[PDB]
């Protein structure tokens, strides 16, 4: 459904993004990859968490 | 002396003209029953927009 999705954030008129203390425990956080370079090595998406 | 008297035809054939199209733009209100929502409680996205 990425229509619905481009649509709201369209008519939302805001990227603004709040992150929140969420408590993952026994999970490696902030994965990277190869293909999201991002500046000197491997990155992620700037909202996203990768467990 | 003076005197005033009004025209019944001509007054009368102005009201029959306004009258005809008195009827012409109250007559037969449509009638609609099972329609589509149109206030909404959440975001859906493609088919809400489309609504
Ligand atoms: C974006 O979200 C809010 C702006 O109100 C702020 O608290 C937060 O630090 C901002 N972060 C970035 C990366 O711009």
């Amino acid at each position: 459904d990425y229509a619905s999705l481009r649509s709201l954030v369209a008519s939302s008129g805001t990227l603004e993004f709040i992150t929140e203390g969420f408590t993952w425990t026994g999970v490696t956080q902030n994965g990277g990859s190869n293909a999201c370079k991002r500046g000197p090595g491997s990155g992620f998406f700037s909202r996203l968490n990768w467990l | 002396g003076t005197g005033q008297a009004a025209d019944l035809k001509s007054t009368q054939a102005a009201i029959d003209q306004i009258n005809g199209k008195l009827n012409r733009v109250i007559e037969k209100t449509n009638e609609k029953f099972h329609q589509i929502e149109k206030e909404f409680s959440e975001v859906e996205g493609r088919i809400q927009d489309l609504e």
